[PDB]
């Protein structure tokens, strides 16, 4: 299995071990599995993250300036900002998105993809 | 010898020929179809369980709806997803049926097939892509004139390619039928010239190509279902 | 030759029409109403 | 030996060698195209709607030159031109 | 007559490898959609009783 | 000599020449085609479905201009034009 | 048998060789440049605005060289230089 | 005196040999890219191995079906050469 | 049966090969540059300017083959060394 | 003109054509299998082996064709069929 | 007939297959060397004077190919070897 | 006439079929290595030792075809099968 | 009807092939390796003292073929093997 680093600027957020990473990177979306070639690549702006873990619920997190380094014995995605999909309310999220502000609308349609409601 | 191109049954009617054996073979295409629909219409199960031929008919048509929403509106081309069904329907009964071992040898050595794939009829073929042509040609006159559309068809996307964009207009019909029958033809050929091996031999070739084209026969009623929906997308547009 | 066509074109495409008919009547509105409704 | 018959056997072999070379462009403009379409696709998935229309563009010229080889080709044996 | 008995025996080679590799994957997935949409429809009462 | 014996000899060069052309076309289309259809799921092996629906069109449009060539070729072959 | 008769098939062979080249020619480069604006496209949509000048400006030249060989095949075919 | 059916024979011959040659140069090409694609996927994702061998299987038929259909006319070329007299 | 028919025949043929081989060249050629070029303009369209200089270097060097085949296949077909 | 000698001369224009083409298939498609097995061994020192593997596939399945081409080149020229 | 006149024949027939061999590898290889060229400068658009020399080198080893080609066609066509 | 000079004709048609037909394939297949050689060296200079492994299977492999291509040439040639 | 030239027409033709087919791999193989060439020279400006050596291999071994074609092709040409 692969190990997973979720690490924001302030704290390290969430770690664990895994089974597949899905993200969408500049160049598009990359899944990650046990033993992926090291690489290191730039999240989208709205990116999102799902790890899919050994017996266990997916886990959707919204990223803001993500980053993603695997090693082929871990995957770090360092994040200056990031939400969990039990934390992201959806109101929010929506007053957020279709705005003028090109950050804001970023991280409100990465809350959107993390939600479901892409 | 491998007899390309002869038809039994053939008939006159109205000082017009009719090769029968294309005629029966799509009329048995057509009554598995219809038993396959009344059979899903008497067993429709909206609430309970569903049977296998409602899931194979539930697949299909999400399958095609995917595609049209995907490529136009359903509320624009509603009739585009029963147009694509039957033709997918259809195209594949008619491949598949061809599986069955109705060849025989016809007392000179050379293959006869008592079912043959109607598809490898020039005439079906072309019903076919020339009933999806005006269809889609039609259908681009109602959403957008009458002179609108033939002035849409010949600019295309850009207006300086009008030449050129007049053959593909052209194209799509052909491309539609040929292939088809062409991909059927070879099947038509391929299994006669297995059929020239001693049958202690020729069980082999025969079963590994029967077995590949049933593959081809699916991919081919899939292409062409695909083909006519992203053509009647093109043609209703702005 | 077997490429030009014969009157077993519109003989072939009477029996599709009518083909469609019944997909279009029997088969496609049940189903879209179960997939509606589920 | 029938002159026509030498012009029509040359009428033949050179709409072969049209259809042979409209095939081959054909089949490698479209598998290219296909390509590009599919890996667009995969890198954005969200992208199908608006990849299809240039994809289509560049496939109307493909067999655009298919099919003006495959009309002459039509020409070349049907109404083998100089024929006597 | 020979090449009717080659072919007939090469269809059964065919639908020997059906029934072998083909049949059980598409078994599988109707009993998968089958046993879906059966608890789509327990749900649903459930969720109603709830 | 009888002039259709140059005429067949010539037909089934020009079929030849047709299936070859073919049959490159095709060949290498369908292997373009499959190269982005496993280069997509090798990035993204969640991303199979998803790649199946165009791949196909591709393929289609490929297999078309062989499976098109195959069947002129038999025309040349089986009913040649300017047959005597 | 007339010369005009060899001549002929002669003429027909060639015009068949320039008409399978320029297709061959045509539909590799439209694919490969097709391919390169879908991709484009697939990256920065955008940038559809931006991308024909370029595109175009390639099919222009693949064209231009298709063209031109079909009419040196007309040329060939229907006024056949030094037919006698 | 040139017998015609030799004439036949020359022609059909020479159009299985480009018939063959044809189909071998596709297929080659075509399972060469599709070869690498495989390669350079085992490259990226070991562990996508399994997924990746089925489209490259499905690449492959594709590719060796059109090389077959290929071989099978050359057999009619030229064992069985349609118009021969 | 004349000399004259079959060096003009010949001619013909090979003037068709000189005509099949550049444009297959030229078209590929020219594809090739232009998706360079093509992808050059979509990751920045500020090189634009600077491109079009390589781009017209390799488009350059990819007619000149062409036209010089072109002057060939007229010497061919029209004078024809060793026309006797 | 003995029939065997039109007979042998078309079955060795054949096999030259079989040979020829095989080795532009076999060259070809072993070039590209190997130049992505280079990559991969350039990008990972340790990936030899799993490497190998499908490298292997595709060499094989590549020598098929070319083999194939092969015998059916022998069968050509050393059991010419039609010949009398 | 002359003998010359198909000594002659085959001679413009072997050029022409110089000719197109010729422009086909000149063109092709151009074309890919240009697009490396192409892709270098819009990347790195300060390194044209760094990218001219090994683009050059690529070029002249192509042209010395197609030009070996041009002066052996020379010799087949005005100096025709073994003719009499 | 003499049939062996029929039969001699078509031995050198068909033996200069395998030749091209090699040099392409020896041709392409060994530059698409050489790039590769040549992405792996640019990317890891480390690797140049590593590399040759792989590079030289890679050529063996394709050399391999090329050089059975020029036994069966000379076979054609000079002990042409079926000369009577 | 003298042999002979029959003889020295199929050389010619078959001297034609093999040249054709040796300049065709020979441009796109080293066009090929230039383009990797240029390409690693641009990833790394430094390199240039290193990628030569792996890129002289791979044009050796282009330009061998080339030249064993050359020399089967003089050898086809000048001294005609079955000449009689």
């Amino acid at each position: 299995d692969l190990n997973v680093e979720i690490v924001a600027v302030e704290r390290e957020l969430w770690s664990g071990p895994a089974t597949f990473v899905f993200t969408r990177t500049t160049a598009g979306e990359i899944g990650i599995l046990p033993r992926h070639i090291p690489l290191v690549a730039q999240l989208v702006d709205d990116a999102m993250v799902r790890v899919e873990r050994e017996g266990e619920d997916d886990l959707r997190i919204a990223v803001d300036g993500g980053f993603l380094s695997v090693t082929e014995e871990t995957v770090r995605i360092l994040v200056e900002n990031a939400q969990f999909e039990s934390e992201i309310d959806a109101d929010a999220a929506k007053e957020d998105a279709a705005s003028d502000d090109e950050r804001t609308a970023a991280w409100g349609r990465a809350r959107l993809r993390a939600l479901g409601q892409i | 010898a491998i007899h390309v191109g002869h038809h039994t049954l053939v008939f006159e009617l109205f000082g017009m020929t009719f090769n029968g054996d294309t005629i029966l073979a799509t009329a048995v295409t057509a009554v598995i179809v219809i038993a396959l629909a009344f059979y899903l219409r008497a067993k429709v199960t909206s609430t309970g369980v569903p049977s296998g031929v409602q899931l194979f008919w539930e697949a299909l048509t999400i399958q095609m709806r995917q595609q049209i929403e995907g490529s136009i509106g359903m509320k624009i081309a509603p009739f585009v997803l029963p147009l694509s069904v039957t033709i997918f329907v259809f195209i594949l009964i008619s491949n598949w049926l061809a599986v069955l071992p109705l060849q025989y040898g016809g007392a000179d050595g050379a293959a006869a097939e008592l079912y043959k794939a109607p598809a490898s009829d020039i005439n079906f073929v072309l019903a076919l892509a020339l009933f999806v042509f005006v269809c889609y040609h039609a259908a681009g006159i109602w959403r957008r004139g009458i002179v609108g559309h033939p002035i849409k068809v010949v600019k295309g996307h850009v207006a300086f390619l009008a030449p050129i964009n007049i053959v593909e207009e052209l194209a799509k019909p052909i491309s539609l039928a040929l292939r088809l029958f062409g991909n059927i033809f070879a099947g038509g050929i391929l299994v006669a010239l297995i059929a020239m091996f001693p049958w202690y031999i020729q069980w082999f070739p025969n079963a590994v190509w029967k077995t590949f084209d049933l593959f081809v026969g699916l991919i081919q009623a899939f292409i062409f279902s695909l083909l006519t929906i992203l053509y009647f997308s093109q043609s209703m547009e702005l | 030759n077997f490429l030009i066509p014969n009157g077993t074109f519109f003989a072939v495409l009477i029996i599709f029409l009518i083909v469609l008919g019944v997909i279009s009547k029997w088969v496609v509105p049940p189903i879209s109403k179960v997939l509606a409704e589920r | 030996l029938d002159p026509n018959a030498i012009i029509t056997a040359g009428a033949l072999i050179g709409g072969g060698l049209i259809m042979g070379g409209g095939a081959i462009g054909a089949g490698i403009g479209d598998g290219i195209a296909g390509n590009a379409l599919i890996s667009g696709i995969a890198r954005q998935p969200e992208a199908q709607g608006r990849l299809f229309t240039p994809f289509f563009i560049t496939v109307g010229l493909v067999e655009a030159a298919y099919f003006i080889n495959l009309a002459f080709m039509a020409l070349f044996v049907f109404a083998t031109p100089g024929l006597q | 007559m020979s090449i009717f008995i080659g072919q007939l025996i090469g269809f059964a080679v065919i639908a020997f490898i059906i029934v072998k590799w083909v049949v059980p994957p598409v078994r599988t997935l109707m009993r998968n959609q089958q046993e879906a949409v059966r608890a789509a429809l327990a749900e649903s009462a459930e969720a109603a009783k709830k």
